């Protein structure tokens, strides 16, 4: 849950 | 305002002893690798010949699951090149040799930070690596060389256990970042200088790290132009050296008095 996903924003 | 000379003097006085660095694809264009967003030469302006619905799709995880062939076609063009680190990479290694590098956060997947001699524990490859791969179905791991071998033979890498497509351990858009990205939680509040080199600060959450240093801490951008919060949310101790990244780094090296150490390092390594 603590790991974020890569986005264009 | 602070100047580049002010930053050099802060380092030389060892008022700054704990430098965090953020880099992107602009630090490897002097090595011959295109970036993504530069006009004319960036990757997104040169994907017309690939079988894509739109350019960005080639780096998106849902599209990869739909059709992985355009991605591997593009990878076949990076594998053969014998790219080498340039002066920017060696300057970051010199920071480590002087005991000043807290951590180097990179968006790049070219592996040149490791080639230039940055030790693994000082490096966060925030968007992953070609050095290893994972089956998209059964999650078994494989060395990156296996994928390279298949791709250069014009084959989609498939898992020997379950036949699922095997993907390099690069972070696509829509994919989770690696656990060691969370080192930023402790690294950035204690850094006493932030260096930002060769990135558009357009991809998240990597770009948000620029605001994680304290307001008292200088942020030095070496880049063709102002980008991100440095452009629209500037802070009083921001410094921008706008121009070519190699020229900016060489200027900083001269202000620091490090020309001899840089030459010695580059000679040893090349
Ligand atoms: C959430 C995850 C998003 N994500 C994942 C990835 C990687 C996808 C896989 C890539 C596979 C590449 C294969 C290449 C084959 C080549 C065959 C020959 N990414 C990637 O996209 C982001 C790009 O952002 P960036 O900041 O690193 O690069 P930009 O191009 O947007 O901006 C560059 C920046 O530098 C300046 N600049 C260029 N050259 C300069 C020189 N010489 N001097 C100074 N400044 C220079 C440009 O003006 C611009 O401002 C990354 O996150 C990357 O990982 N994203
Ligand atoms: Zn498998």
């Amino acid at each position: 849950e603590a790991l974020p996903k890569a986005t264009g924003g | 305002k602070l100047s580049l000379q002010d930053v050099a003097e802060l380092i030389r006085a060892r008022a700054c002893q704990r430098v965090v660095v953020m880099v992107g694809a602009g630090i490897s264009t002097p090595s011959g690798i295109p970036d993504f967003r530069s006009p004319g030469s960036g990757l997104y302006s040169n994907l017309q010949q690939y079988d894509l619905p739109y350019p960005e799709a080639i780096f998106e995880l849902p599209f990869f699951f739909h059709n992985p062939k355009p991605f591997f076609t593009l990878a076949k063009e990076l594998y053969p090149g014998n790219y080498k680190p340039n002066v920017t990479h060696y300057f970051l290694r010199l920071l480590h040799d002087k005991g000043l590098l807290l951590r180097l956060y990179t968006q790049n997947i070219d592996g040149l930070e490791r080639v230039s001699g940055i030790p693994a524990s000082k490096l966060v490859e925030a968007h992953g690596t070609f050095a290893s791969a994972t089956c998209t179905v059964c999650q078994r791991p494989f060395p990156g060389e296996d994928i390279r071998a298949d791709v250069m033979a014009d084959r989609v890498p498939r898992c020997p256990v379950c036949t699922g497509v095997v993907k390099p351990d690069i972070v696509f858009f829509g994919e989770p970042l690696p656990q060691r990205f969370l080192l930023h939680v402790v690294d950035f509040p204690m850094a006493d200088l932030l260096l930002i080199l060769g990135t558009s600060l357009e991809v998240e959450p990597f770009a948000s790290l620029t605001e994680a240093v304290r307001s008292s801490v200088p942020r030095l951008l070496i880049n063709r132009d102002l980008v991100g919060p440095l452009a629209w949310h500037p802070r009083s101790r921001d410094v921008a050296q706008l121009g070519d990244v190699v020229h900016g780094v060489e200027s900083l090296v001269e202000l620091l008095g490090w020309t001899e150490e840089m030459r010695d390092l580059v000679q040893r390594e090349t």
